């Protein structure tokens, strides 16, 4: 069984890696928002979303 | 539709009289195969062969309309209930919708303000 | 004014291989590379009017 | 021009107060692409305008007015009704496109305000309700396919219903 | 064909075991457990009990029957490239090549003329050889191999001896 | 990847020798698994499953009865995969 | 200007030598089709008048152009067929197609109800001879007998209807004269007056009942898949429904209400049967019932939107279904049996034809706006103003229109063709020409079909 | 609802500044009044709960 590295595969995915790591830092930061509800319930709603993925 | 488990290793006779009948299946199969084999491997053929099994298959659906159905039984009347039935079904659907609409135009206006269409 | 002019270019660039598909110019093996090069410059001509929108 | 409503005045002026970086990249490209192919296309349009020189006049739309209405012409006659049927059909083709102009006025109302849209305007939505309601009750919209004789019956049906309501109240 | 019924059930049991297990070392452990089941009962001759065990073998096989079976490579039917990456141009299309275009690669055209000449000349001998081997009326299920193969050419080859590949 | 006639004789022999059911001196190339090598009825299906998984698993039950000799099994695997021109 | 060039096409075939024939019949019809597109497209405020009533004018007829477009297209398809037959019979046959097109020019141009009807029935006799002779299949006589049994029993009631109306109110003749129209008061004597005018165009415009007229004419085809385009012209030949409903009876349309309902099941149940059937021509024949049922639903509503959709659909079906019959012709000329299961496999033998299969099948569905979407979408939007529940019935039809096209594709996409030794040669120059001359006018009508869907548009 | 602090964030966005990320002071001021507005809605729910408790006792 052989799995070789291709010059076409590396240059395609590496440029997508910039797009996958730097998407929310550019797009959602520059786009105009309308009413943010992030204020109420830090231990019951805000932290629970990240903790569910950990659990 | 199959009712119990998927039928493949279930319900079979243990090498009884069915073995003589199963050997007869290959005898007729090869009889139709050998005449197919002789009319295939020649370079001077050029053309699609008949195969009478598929010719009679088309004849079973396209023809056999009036040679069949000469005893018009109660099952045909049950098929007629699925025939005329649905056509008379919508008569009490569209009219009830129309009499709902037409009465709303005359008394207690329900017409749209921006309706330039039709 | 340039926002309206450059917006249709993205629609035009993608249709150019379709318009030059039936014979047109003798290009074997280069045609799959022609699709890649057409979209690459279509990305640049789409990045500029989005910067106009954020502005 | 004239028939189109349009915006009153366009605002916007460059500020550039916060940060330096590389100024405005969009404005830098705006000056760059103005001479790149926007100036070349303007020069080509001027060259095509100069090459025109002599041009045909073309007397535009023909008039043809009145010629007696179908309501004035009493009793059925093929010689009299024919010109009346053409007059009603010409008006119906115009009245179709009158709605289309006010339809595009409402299209301009949506864009030229954007954020407000429903809260502002107030005139274009009111003008739309004044014309469409008049178009719905008088110019077919319920009388199926277009016919001049059917329109006179439709006008009489609306008049008889209005007279019965006015006399009672 | 009772011997075939045991083999087909055992072949299905091995290829269905890999779908349930995850690792290769666990696959070897359960296979030896299956070898402890079938080899112990096949040693003694049974007339009624052997068919009774085979009908009982339907159970356990049906209790664990569908976890989506691992038909990973190019297998007949099932899943994952059954009859795929196939242009498969037949020999019938290889005869209708247009002039001023068939001249390109002349070695393929010159060889195919010799193959067609070999088939046309041997067909009369193949019809006699194939027509000779007959039990009475119709064949008894099976192909006809060459008996008196002096020169060469079996009775019935072109599609069988001329596959497109893959 | 391309497959050769020498490759089919090398891959099948290495898979058969690694099975440990039969000795390397007992089975070479032409010694049949049915009588000469010394393999059971359950072993015939086990050797066929192991040889298929190593190269390209496309062995039907109908061809499993015909597959008894390793020289014939290497030829049947080459015929189905269309190997060696 | 359209009288005596088609009549001058008649001595052309007889006078020309045996080596030519086909070269003259096609070339001296393509330039005639050019003049139809040159002159007839002009319109004023309303309907014009080209001449005194021998052949009148156009009101909402770009459908005349379609017949002129099929004037050489039938001669294109019947090239492999009638190649081994007698040279005198070739001259006899082309004149019979010309005579069909001669009366078809007359029927669309003449704005009468009396002159129209007798030349509407003058298309029946040439088609009868074209079906009952050169028919490749047995029992073609049933396709001939029922052709005149279903049509004439419904159309002869027009003689007792049309003459009755002109005896009471002026004369039907000039049509633009006929605006002396009195509203029908809905009486029991007027019940059969409406029915007799409709039943004549309930046969050629196939409903659910009395629809067996169509598939028998297609299965027992006149010529392979070549003269079927004339039977497509007979489907759109029931355009008198556009004129009768508008002029003769506008008030009483309470009797139209059951006929829409009868054609509503002539949408679903006519598409259900067109799923299992073995004959490839019959899979076009039963699909042609449903697409022409759309018009019968539309016209009887009488809303201005339905007329826009109907007139588009008459032109849409005339170039899409006929194109599908040309694909059925190309398969039948090689295999010589129209079995769908037997003829299986494209791209392995026919690579270029497979793209033409797509541009003809997918047009049954609502593609990027060709004329079929423009035809269908206006009708569906017209049925909602009639009643809200219609789209539930119409939506099922939208699913089975995909079961028309893709099922025709999949049963030809399956690459096998093991038994087939024939179909060695891919396609002739005239064979691919039929695929182009049917689809490229549909592709040109994507841009601006203003001069297609035009009853006051 | 806030308007006064929210317009300042739009005023920061009114100026170009390529690759916009360094404007947090206007965003924090907009979030400060929004948290106060959320607290005012929470106090209104608390006052409604306090009024319901007094009504249940009497």
């Amino acid at each position: 069984n052989i799995n070789e590295n291709n010059p076409l595969l590396i240059n395609s995915i590496k440029r997508l890696l910039i797009g996958s790591l730097f998407a929310g830092y550019i797009i959602s930061n520059n786009i105009p928002p309308t009413t943010i509800p992030q204020m109420t319930m830090p231990y019951y709603l805000k932290t629970t979303a990240l903790i569910v993925t950990i659990l | 539709s199959s009712l119990p488990t998927t039928l493949d290793p279930a319900e079979y006779d243990i090498s009884s009289e069915t073995r003589k009948a199963q050997a007869e299946r290959l005898a007729i199969r090869s009889r139709l195969k050998r005449e197919y084999q002789l009319q295939y491997y020649d370079p001077s053929r050029r053309g699609v062969i008949e195969d009478p099994a598929l010719v009679r298959w088309t004849y079973a659906r396209s023809a056999n309309i009036y040679p069949n159905f000469r005893p018009n039984t109660k099952t045909s009347l049950l098929g007629a209930l699925f025939g005329i039935g649905p056509l008379v079904f919508w008569y009490y659907v569209f009219k009830t919708d129309r009499d709902r609409k037409e009465k709303l135009i005359q008394e207690g206006k329900l017409d749209r303000t921006f309706n330039i269409s039709y | 004014n340039m926002f309206s002019s450059l917006s249709l270019v993205t629609l035009l660039l993608l249709t150019m291989p379709i318009m030059m598909m039936s014979f047109n110019t003798y290009k074997p093996s280069n045609y799959p590379l022609y699709v890649k090069t057409a979209i690459s410059y279509a990305f640049i001509t789409s990045m500029i009017p989005t910067m106009m929108f954020i502005h | 021009x004239x028939x189109x409503x349009x915006x009153x005045x366009x605002x916007x002026x460059x500020x550039x107060x916060x940060x330096x970086x590389x100024x405005x990249x969009x404005x830098x490209x705006x000056x760059x692409x103005x001479x790149x192919x926007x100036x070349x296309x303007x020069x080509x349009x001027x060259x095509x305008x100069x090459x025109x020189x002599x041009x045909x006049x073309x007397x535009x739309x023909x008039x043809x007015x009145x010629x007696x209405x179908x309501x004035x012409c009493q009793e059925k006659d093929v010689l009299c009704m024919f010109e009346a049927e053409m007059q009603w059909r010409r008006d119906y083709k115009v009245d179709q496109e009158i709605v289309n102009i006010i339809q595009e006025r409402l299209k301009a109302c949506q864009q030229r305000e954007g954020e407000s849209h429903r809260q502002n305007c107030a005139k274009e939505l009111e003008q739309f309700t004044q014309v469409v309601k008049a178009y719905q009750d008088r110019y077919x919209x319920x009388x199926x396919x277009x016919x001049x004789x059917x329109x006179x019956x439709x006008x009489x049906x609306x008049x008889x219903x209005x007279x019965x309501x006015x006399x009672x109240x | 064909t009772h011997q075939q019924k045991v083999l087909r059930l055992y072949k299905r049991a091995l290829r269905h075991l890999e779908s349930w297990c995850i690792h290769r070392d666990k696959y070897r452990y359960f296979a030896c457990l299956l070898r402890a089941r079938f080899d112990e009962h096949k040693n003694e001759k049974d007339m009624v009990k052997a068919t009774q065990l085979l009908r009982e073998a339907e159970e356990e096989f049906w209790h664990g029957q569908h976890p989506q079976p691992y038909i990973f490579p190019e297998s007949p039917g099932g899943t994952s490239y059954e009859r795929y990456e196939c242009y498969k141009v037949p020999e019938w299309c290889l005869d209708d090549w247009h002039p001023s275009e068939k001249a390109m690669y002349p070695d393929y055209f010159a060889k195919r003329e010799q193959w067609k000449k070999l088939r046309r000349e041997s067909w009369e001998r193949e019809v006699k050889q194939l027509q000779e081997e007959t039990p009475v009326g119709g064949p008894r299920t099976e192909a006809l191999p060459p008996a008196r193969k002096q020169g060469d050419l079996p009775p019935l080859w072109w599609h069988i001896v001329t596959r497109p590949r893959e | 990847p391309p497959l050769t006639l020498e490759g089919i004789k090398d891959r099948v022999l290495y898979v058969l020798k690694l099975y440990d059911k039969i000795d390397p001196e007992k089975l070479s190339v032409n010694s049949h698994f049915m009588k000469d090598l010394g393999l059971d009825s359950l072993d015939q299906v086990e050797i066929i499953m192991a040889m298929e998984d190593e190269f390209g698993f496309e062995i039907p039950d109908i061809d499993a009865e015909k597959l008894m000799c390793p020289q014939e099994i290497v030829d049947y695997i080459a015929d189905k995969k269309d190997v060696y021109e | 200007k359209y009288i005596i060039p088609t009549i001058m096409l008649m001595p052309l075939t007889w006078l020309s030598k045996n080596n030519m024939i086909w070269v003259n019949s096609t070339a001296h019809s393509l330039l005639i089709s050019f003049t139809s597109l040159l002159l007839m497209n002009q319109f004023g405020d309303n309907s014009l008048n080209f001449s005194l009533l021998f052949f009148s004018d156009s009101l909402s007829t770009p459908l005349l152009i379609l017949t002129m477009w099929l004037l050489p297209l039938m001669l294109m398809a019947s090239q492999h067929h009638l190649s081994k037959e007698n040279l005198t019979r070739k001259k006899l046959f082309i004149t019979m197609l010309i005579s069909l097109q001669l009366f078809l020019i007359m029927t669309f141009t003449a704005m009468e109800l009396i002159l129209f009807y007798i030349l509407f029935e003058a298309t029946l006799v040439p088609t009868l001879i074209i079906i009952t002779r050169w028919g490749n299949q047995t029992e073609r006589l049933n396709a001939g007998l029922y052709f005149l049994f279903y049509t004439l029993a419904g159309s002869l009631p027009l003689l007792v209807a049309l003459i009755y109306i002109q005896n009471t109110v002026g004369s039907l003749n000039f049509l633009m004269l006929q605006y002396w129209v009195q509203p029908v008061h809905n009486s029991w004597s007027n019940v059969f007056m409406w029915l007799a005018c409709m039943m004549a165009f309930m046969v050629k415009m196939p409903l659910y009942g009395l629809h067996l007229w169509l598939p028998k004419a297609h299965v027992e085809a006149p010529i392979a898949g070549s003269m079927v385009l004339a039977a497509v012209l007979l489907k759109l030949g029931g355009y008198g429904m556009l004129r009768i409903t508008l002029i003769l009876n506008p008030m009483t349309d309470f009797m139209a209400y059951p006929f829409i309902m009868l054609s509503l099941w002539g949408m679903i149940m006519t598409s259900s049967i067109c799923l299992r059937q073995t004959d490839l021509k019959s899979l076009i024949a039963y699909s042609s019932v449903s697409h022409m049922a759309l018009v019968i639903v539309a016209i009887l509503i009488q809303t201005p939107w339905s007329y826009m959709g109907a007139t588009a659909l008459m032109i849409a079906h005339g170039l899409t279904s006929s194109m599908l019959f040309c694909l059925a012709n190309s398969n039948y000329e090689r295999i010589h049996s129209r079995t769908m299961i037997l003829a299986r496999g494209l791209q392995t033998l026919l690579p270029l034809m497979a793209t033409w299969w797509l541009l003809a099948s997918l047009t049954n569905l609502a593609l990027p706006p060709t004329i079929n979407l423009i035809g269908e979408l206006f009708v569906v939007m017209s049925t909602f103003s009639w009643s809200n529940i219609t789209i539930i019935l119409m939506g099922v039809n939208m699913v089975i229109t995909a079961l028309y096209s893709l099922y025709m594709l999949i049963m030809t996409q399956r690459g096998k063709y093991t038994y087939h030794i024939n179909n060695i040669s891919p396609s002739f120059t005239r064979e691919n020409a039929l695929m182009s001359l049917h689809i490229l006018p549909l592709l040109l009508l994507t841009l601006n079909p203003k001069i297609i869907l035009g009853p006051l548009y | 609802y806030c308007a006064h602090y929210l317009i300042r964030f739009l005023k920061c966005k009114r100026d170009s500044f390529p690759n916009f990320l360094a404007c947090k002071h206007e965003r924090h001021d907009w979030d400060y009044c929004e948290h106060l507005d959320y607290v005012k809605r929470m106090k209104e729910f608390e006052r409604e709960r306090r009024l319901l408790q007094r009504k249940k006792r009497r």
